């Protein structure tokens, strides 16, 4: 029941229908005048940092961004006003999603003073208005943790591996705003399963999904890569994290050199 | 903004906020104007209650029709409906509900409970001030202020969660885990008290509410549930009561009644009847939509 039996199949498929209706402008940030793939990169980074320090949890952090990238697909933003606006967003999810959120005054102190309470308030009510109150999105972890019920048997550090492949791919706009949630997680599941244990995407996620080896190509192609690079990455909040052994020490493990694929 | 809308009466208040009873000037159409109360910006409350309801479209749910965002008010606009369960009860205390339409409504309650739980909603909060019906014979659930979009499976979210009448067991002893079947809890209580017209497990403490559920059901063990005497809340010291029989629970009840009542009311979350499965029980066999009586 806590896997809701009756419900999870209506759900799934419930889930697929909204993450086509909530998806960002996949060409959002070439019509940005003043930011870049790489501001938005420093942002995402920040987000983790600031999740880890007020131990917020991981969904908080997926939402988030999902927020972000709807209100950049129709408002442009100065690069001083970025980090407002990731601000807001930050708080309006840890509102939905949270038992304890933050304080306001909490989320004024970690922008160092750069941003008065006023602004983070009135910039809370223009997100709001632009998103239409459509906060409740569908995200890589949503889809994640109904794909690890598929195990055979349940595996922590797959689990954990997963989670954190999924997390870095929140960082790099291109390639990743092209790939819905559901695929990205699919290909994150495989990457995991087969890293750890050697097995591959099964055939009863075939069955709930419609996702084979062959459809998941080009986003597990890019996200190996991504695994590969990772330690070079400019952005490394994402690996800290996940040296933690509440998450098994993960981002310790070795990232294979082929698929056979 | 509220320039269309002429206030009729007010009908309600509480830590929420307050209701009106209004008219669209143009249309005609009768709605309520839930104001919202306004510290740390906008409520979780109303950001939850509001993103959920746009979502939620059935007719056994209330419809959210507009959401007006002044920077200084906060209004829904919803379908306006007359009445709740809390008032028509004590206004058929007097002879009480007939058989046909307590069945008309329960019915209706399952389907709009299922429809929440297969978009992944729980509501938190059933309870008869809580469900409202109009002049057509319809009722619906409402106030959302307490409901959360749960994960598969779920996670540990708030514990002070359902008004203590209604409040499941696994809340009451600490369980790390909730979900759909505490919504379930919940209505297999009001469906007791639309029979009796008074409340099922009426405590004053969270020890007071276990007490008279396991004098009622029987204190629970590990036979009829699997890991009860490991959980967070649970004293050995607990008192060992016999199960009562059903028949002397709700005596005017029939046989398929309390066959339904008591898959409700089972102690194991895991046992406890789903309302996609309830719809099909017998009890329903021959349900029809009378209007309300009054
Ligand atoms: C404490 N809760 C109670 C329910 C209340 C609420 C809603 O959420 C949504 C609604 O569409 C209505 C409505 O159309 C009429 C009434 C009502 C009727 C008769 C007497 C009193 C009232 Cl308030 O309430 C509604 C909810 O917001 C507050």
């Amino acid at each position: 029941v806590n896997e809701v039996p009756d419900y999870h199949e209506d759900i799934h498929t419930y889930l697929r229908e909204m993450e086509v209706k909530c998806k960002p402008k996949v060409g959002y940030m070439k019509k940005q005048p003043d930011i870049t793939n790489s501001m938005r990169a420093i942002l995402v980074d920040w987000l983790v940092e600031v999740g880890e320090e007020y131990k917020l949890q991981n969904e908080t952090l997926h939402l988030a961004v999902n927020y972000i990238d709807r209100f950049l697909s129709s408002m442009s933003v100065l690069r001083g006003k970025l980090q407002l606006v990731g601000t807001a967003a930050m708080l309006l999810a840890s509102k939905f999603e949270e038992i304890y959120p933050p304080e306001v005054a909490e989320f004024v102190y970690i922008t160092d003073d750069t941003y008065t309470k006023k602004q983070v308030l009135r910039m809370e009510h223009l997100v709001l208005k632009v998103l239409a109150f459509d906060l409740a999105a569908p995200t890589i972890n949503q889809f994640l943790t109904q794909y690890f019920l598929h195990q055979q048997p349940a595996n922590c550090k797959v689990e954990s591996l997963a989670m954190f492949l999924g997390e870095l791919s929140l960082i790099d706009a291109d390639p990743y705003l092209k790939y819905l949630p559901s695929v990205i997680a699919a290909a994150a599941f495989h990457l995991a399963l087969y890293t750890v244990t050697g097995q591959s995407w099964p055939e009863s996620l075939v069955q709930k999904t419609g996702y084979t080896l062959e459809t998941l190509k080009p986003c597990l192609l890019d996200l190996h890569q991504t695994y590969l690079r990772a330690p070079q990455h400019a952005q490394q909040s994402i690996r800290e994290k996940y040296k933690n052994s509440k998450y098994h020490g993960v981002s310790l493990l070795n990232p294979p050199e082929t698929l056979n694929v | 903004s509220m320039e269309n809308f002429q206030k009729v009466e007010k009908i309600g208040e509480g830590t929420y906020g307050v209701v009106y009873k209004a008219r669209n000037k143009l249309t005609g159409e009768v709605v309520a104007l839930k104001k919202i109360r306004l510290t740390e910006g906008v409520p979780s409350t109303a950001i939850r209650e509001i993103s959920l309801l746009k979502e939620l479209n059935h007719p056994n749910i209330v419809k959210l029709l507009d959401v007006i965002h002044t920077e200084n008010k906060l209004y829904l606009v919803f379908e306006f409906l007359h009445q709740d369960l809390k008032k028509f009860m004590d206004a058929s205390a007097l002879t009480g509900i007939p058989l046909p339409l307590i069945k008309s409504y329960l019915f209706q309650l399952l389907q709009g409970l299922a429809f929440c739980h297969s978009h992944r909603v729980l509501h938190r909060d059933l309870k008869p001030q809580n469900l409202l019906i109009n002049t057509e014979g319809a009722i619906k659930l409402a106030d959302f202020g307490l409901a959360r979009a749960f994960g598969v499976p779920v996670r540990t979210y708030t514990h002070e969660v359902v008004t203590l009448w209604y409040r499941a067991p696994e809340i009451l002893l600490g369980c790390k885990y909730y979900s759909t079947a505490v919504d379930i809890w919940s209505l297999g209580c009001i469906f007791a008290e639309m029979v009796t017209r008074r409340a099922l497990f009426p405590g004053d403490s969270e020890i007071d509410q276990l007490f008279r559920i396991f004098r009622t059901l029987g204190t629970p063990d590990e036979v009829v549930w699997p890991g009860v005497t490991s959980m967070p809340d649970y004293k050995p010291s607990f008192p060992k009561w016999a199960r009562q029989d059903f028949s002397k629970v709700v005596p005017p009840l029939d046989e398929d009644g309390r066959s339904l009542l008591s898959q409700m009311l089972h102690y194991d979350p895991n046992k406890r009847i789903s309302a996609k499965a309830a719809l099909a029980h017998p009890f329903f066999q021959d349900v029809t939509k009378p209007v309300p009586h009054l």
